[PDB]
């Protein structure tokens, strides 16, 4: 079953979106020093997910 | 103390396998973060005078950590697609850290 590589580019183009998104929720990880002014959640927005 | 039970951490389960034991990823990687922290945050509390002994206290204790994390490190970065979610440093921007703990 082959192959009409229009689906192989949208397989990609949200898999990476799966990426830069997965570098915003959990983006609030790696900051991360005292006080701690852990000024932003890093598994923050539950309404927002 | 940190630097002690972390490779310690690496002792205990040197036996077994990679680990499917992820709390022992968190376990030294996240407790590693914690009680790094604590060190940092405690830092701040004294700023040097002697510019000798920035230089000093800030050599000594990067001799102490890094090359512990730079095996240790290099060793369990093989465990996620996503380590991120579990180890937060690299020894690139833990270095940093260290070099502006010494304003």
């Amino acid at each position: 079953f082959e192959y009409g590589v229009t689906q192989f580019p949208e397989i990609v183009t949200s898999f990476q979106e799966v990426s830069i998104k997965t570098t915003r929720d959990l983006l609030f990880a790696y900051e991360k020093l005292p006080i701690i002014n852990g000024i932003s959640v890093v598994s923050y927005p539950s309404k927002q997910l | 103390d940190l630097t002690a039970n972390l490779m310690d951490s690496v002792f205990i389960d040197s036996s077994g396998k990679k680990s499917k034991d992820k709390e022992q990823i968190k376990e030294k990687f996240r407790k590693f973060n914690e009680g790094f922290e604590d060190l940092v945050s405690k830092t701040k509390q004294y700023k040097l005078s002697d510019p000798s002994l920035k230089v000093t206290l800030k050599s000594e204790i990067i001799s102490l950590v890094m090359p512990m994390y730079e095996r240790f490190y290099s060793r369990y970065k093989d465990s996620f697609k996503n380590p991120r979610k579990h180890i937060k440093y690299t020894p690139d921007e833990l270095t940093t850290v260290l070099n502006q703990l010494v304003r």
